[PDB]
């Protein structure tokens, strides 16, 4: 089976998607090894932490060569893998690809995109029906999502998490009680982990997006110091600059999809955690 | 058939009294089984007639005959050979018409003065009064190895037909005989060189024919060595600057082309007064081939003006064209002026150099094309043994420097290459002092394309400098990331050691670089300790079998027990590899 693996991962690399059949079975090991994973997935450093790639399958290789190549370098994606790029099956395959093969060298975490009904809206459903001729591949994948950790704490200090904090969440107890293995909520706090967004008004605010909520400065300062963490680390919002500090620096936006829908025409980011958790940025463009 | 000439017919396929090809090279011992007599009087024959157009065997068979004058007596009986040949010439596929001709010109000088008149010109004619065009095509390439020898009498005729083959009705015998009007130029006398071949050139330059105006650039040079400079102005001149001029930019492309060769072919006066304007106005055509060929041929001509005028006229009139060159918009013509343009150091001397070319020199640096910074890059040692080590390293390493250091790691990854070339091209001297910070600093670069372009440009730059240099220069200062505390950069030591056992021998890799893996077996982090098993796998075919049985395998099998799952599985991996599994 690795000789394997390592097959498909050679074959994924040059943006060639694998077979239904083959699909069918990186899905269900996925899942064997996601099922153990918890809620707020144990990660140490040091590690590259990714945003929002979804589907810009040449700019995750961009990505590689800025970052180093898996398994010598360990990652860390946030999700948000597929919808709006035009290869979501490449893309989302190979990070599958990379994870069964290496389970300790990468984690990917779930975001707001790895569900069904938004799938459905942009791109991911279809372009599977495109390539494969039915929507089985978007059924082994779309389940294989409701196994994907909502979030990770690096060395216990740094949490991370696609969306944001939650009114309903205020301690990474709450968050590990959380039944992960099902579809996205529309409410609640496994929706808001993956909907939130920081922003600059005090408090909770009423989200733009319609789900989740926007949470300000005091919030994440409160939430920092009850859980004793030294940054919460995302993604979810387009970050021109690639990445962005707020939050009076309790929390960094990172975003990996340069020029996102390939119209944005934002600079992307990677963040760095070294041996002790000193960090450092990568900002790049889109690959020519 | 006849058994002995048989042996060369193939009785086994399904053809059309088709040959044995690798018999037709086993040729010239047939004509030893039957003698000379028997070779003329039946091998010849059977081979002028009996001709399927088996091709490389008509080829092999048109080579043969141009070595076959003993095996048929000898001189005397040379032009027993010319009926095949004639043959031959006027075949179809012409790789065999050439073979045919090449051969027949060979024996041309077997044959006697007398023979020549009797068998060889009459084989002349009817080739070129010949009624196909092939025939006419190849009867050009024969009119320059009999001209000699014959009698004055055959002389005229041979330059009447030749004229009647300039002006051919066909293009083809008119190209054929335009490329040719040089060589048979050269053997007149030359008064006829000056009544005949003079109006032959002049008509094929004016010819409604570019394809043939083209060519008779070449046979210009030709003309206009054989005949005294001061008849150039009249007879020749004209016809040249109306060729610089033609309408036709493939004539005036030739021109650009055989520049330097008209140039000597004219002399150093013509050279200074037609000759230079020409080719200010080249390097101005529209087309950019023309400009570009002219571009190419920038530092030949200068090197070729009179030393006496030279530098006066560098300075005047050719420089200010070439600053404007150093801009034009086609890279095609860019391309063509790099690869060059600094050959003109030794030419206009230290001072010159560095106060008119090196800002040239600067603007092509930076320019947009990479072929054209390259060009540059490629030829740095004409300058630097012009103007000083110095003077130079103070005019291209703020600009290295500059480009090591910037925006896209894309760009950063470009002056990547340059260094192999800056090593084997400025001194390991140099390379030391200047170079070796930069290309150790790009190791630990943020960007890991950058880093791995590094480490690969170690390999290059240790087959410049040698295994030695590299223990002494670059293999401690590598080693030294291995205490780093980031990751990233304890990698890159390995990924280091991986290239360089590939160029620093036995020795050097197993005394001062094995023990920094072995070392590193221990790292804290994973990634380390099963590259240090990938490491031993890829330097383990270095080392003697000594090294590997109380080094390696010991260290494998202890991380074969390590608590990460990719150090265990790559650790096997490396000992099956190996064979210490
Ligand atoms: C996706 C989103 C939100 O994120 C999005 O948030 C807002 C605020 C910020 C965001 C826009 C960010 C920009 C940078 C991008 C840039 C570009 C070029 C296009 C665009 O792209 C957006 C979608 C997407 C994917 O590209 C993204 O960037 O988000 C849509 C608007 C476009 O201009 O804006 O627009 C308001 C509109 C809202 O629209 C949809 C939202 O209606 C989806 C809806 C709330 C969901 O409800 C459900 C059920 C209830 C629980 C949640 O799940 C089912 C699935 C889905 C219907
Ligand atoms: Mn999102
Ligand atoms: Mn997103």
């Amino acid at each position: 089976f690795t000789k394997e693996l390592d097959q498909w991962i050679e074959q994924l690399n040059e943006c060639k998607q694998l077979s239904e059949s083959q699909v069918k079975s990186l899905c269900e090991k996925a899942k064997e090894i996601l099922t153990k994973e918890s809620n707020v997935q144990e990660v140490r450093c040091p590690v590259t932490v990714c945003g929002d790639v979804h589907g810009q399958f040449h700019d995750l290789m961009e990505l590689f060569r800025i970052g180093g190549k898996s398994p010598d370098t360990n990652y860390l994606f946030m999700g948000d893998y597929v919808d709006r790029g035009y290869y979501s099956v490449e893309t989302v395959t190979l990070l599958v690809a990379l994870k069964v093969r290496y389970r300790e060298r990468i984690t990917i975490l779930r975001g707001n995109h790895e569900s069904r009904q938004i799938t459905q809206v942009y791109g991911f459903y279809d372009e599977c029906l495109r390539k494969y001729g039915n929507a089985n591949v978007w059924k082994y994948f779309t389940d294989l999502f409701d196994y994907l950790p909502l979030t990770a704490l690096v060395d216990g200090q740094i949490f991370c998490l696609h969306g944001g904090l939650s009114p309903s969440i205020d301690t990474l107890d709450h968050i590990r009680a959380l039944d992960r293995l099902q579809e996205v909520p529309h409410e609640g706090p496994m929706c808001d982990l993956l909907w939130s967004d920081p922003d600059d008004r005090g408090g909770w605010g009423i989200s733009p997006r319609g789900a989740g909520y926007t949470f300000g400065q005091d919030i994440s300062e409160t939430f920092n110091h009850a859980n004793g963490l030294t940054l919460v680390s995302r993604a979810h919002q387009l970050v021109m600059e690639g990445y962005n500090w707020c939050h009076d620096r309790n929390v960094v936006t990172i975003f990996s999809a340069p020029n996102y829908c390939y119209r944005c025409g934002n600079q992307a980011a990677i963040m760095e955690l070294d041996d002790t958790l000193k960090y450092s940025f990568l900002q790049f463009d889109p690959a020519p | 058939s006849l058994y002995p000439i048989a042996v060369l017919i193939d009785e086994l396929r399904n053809e059309d009294v088709q040959l044995r090809l690798n018999s037709i090279k086993k040729l010239s011992t047939i004509a030893l089984a039957l003698g000379v007599e028997r070779t003329r009087s039946e091998l010849l024959p059977f081979l002028t007639d009996t001709i399927y157009d088996e091709d490389e065997v008509l080829l092999a068979l048109a080579e043969q005959l141009g070595t076959f004058t003993t095996l048929v007596g000898g001189p005397e009986y040379v032009h027993c050979l010319l009926p095949p040949l004639e043959s031959l010439a006027t075949v179809e596929e012409t790789v065999v018409r050439d073979k045919a001709v090449e051969s027949l010109r060979a024996i041309s000088h077997e044959h006697s003065p007398s023979d020549l008149e009797a068998h060889f010109v009459p084989l002349v004619k009817r080739l070129a009064g010949g009624d196909w065009f092939t025939s006419r095509t190849s009867a050009c390439g024969l009119f320059s190895v009999c001209y000699p020898r014959v009698s004055s009498a055959v002389k005229a005729e041979l330059r009447q037909y030749f004229r009647n083959l300039c002006s051919d009705d066909t293009p083809m015998v008119r190209r054929a005989a335009a490329s040719k009007l040089g060589e048979f130029a050269k053997v007149l006398e030359l008064d006829n060189v000056k009544s005949e071949i003079i109006p032959m050139f002049s008509n094929l330059a004016s010819d409604e024919q570019d394809s043939v105006r083209l060519l008779a650039v070449e046979a210009c040079v030709n003309i206009a060595q054989l005949l005294p400079q001061e008849d150039l102005e009249a007879l020749v001149m004209p016809t040249l600057r109306q060729a610089a001029e033609d309408k036709s930019w493939r004539v005036r492309y030739m021109v650009a082309d055989k520049f330097t060769e008209l140039q000597k072919a004219v002399g150093p006066e013509i050279t200074k007064t037609d000759l230079v304007p020409a080719f200010q106005n080249l390097m101005k055509d529209c087309e950019a081939e023309v400009r570009a060929a002219a571009s190419h041929k920038v530092k030949e001509f200068c090197e070729n003006l009179s030393a006496d005028c030279r530098e006066n006229v560098i300075m005047s009139q050719i420089l200010p064209c070439i600053k404007e060159l150093v801009s034009d918009a086609n890279q095609h013509v860019k391309s063509a002026l790099a690869s060059v343009i600094m050959g003109l150091s030794p030419i206009l001397g230290k001072d010159n150099t560095i106060e008119h070319l090196l800002p040239l020199f600067l603007a092509q640096l930076k320019d947009e094309c990479p072929e054209v910074r390259l060009n540059i890059i490629s030829n740095l040692d004409c300058v630097n043994e012009v103007i000083g080590i110095r003077q130079l390293s103070q005019s291209l390493l703020p600009a290295i420097v500059e480009l090591a250091e910037d925006a896209k790691w894309r760009v950063r990854l470009a002056i990547i290459e340059y260094m192999p070339l800056l090593a084997g091209q400025l001194g390991v001297e140099f390379f030391d002092e200047k170079l070796n910070s930069l290309c150790m600093a790009w190791l630990v670069d943020h960007v890991y394309a950058i880093r791995e372009a590094a480490t690969s440009n170690l390999k290059k730059l240790v087959e410049k400098f040698g295994k030695e240099w590299a223990h002494a220069t670059i293999i401690p200062k590598v080693l030294a990331m291995s205490g780093d505390p980031n990751y990233l950069h304890r990698m890159t030591t390995l990924f280091c050691i991986n290239v360089l056992s590939e160029v620093c021998g036995q020795d050097i890799t197993t005394k001062h670089m094995l023990p920094t893996v072995l070392r590193m077996a221990g790292d804290p982090v994973a990634n380390v300790r099963f590259n240090v098993a990938k490491s031993l796998q890829k330097i383990g075919p270095i080392l003697d079998n000594s090294t590997l049985q109380s080094e390696v395998k010991p260290i494998l099998e202890k991380l074969t027990q390590d608590q990460d799952v990719d150090v265990k599985y790559f650790a096997q991996e490396a000992l099956t590899v190996l064979s210490l599994a």
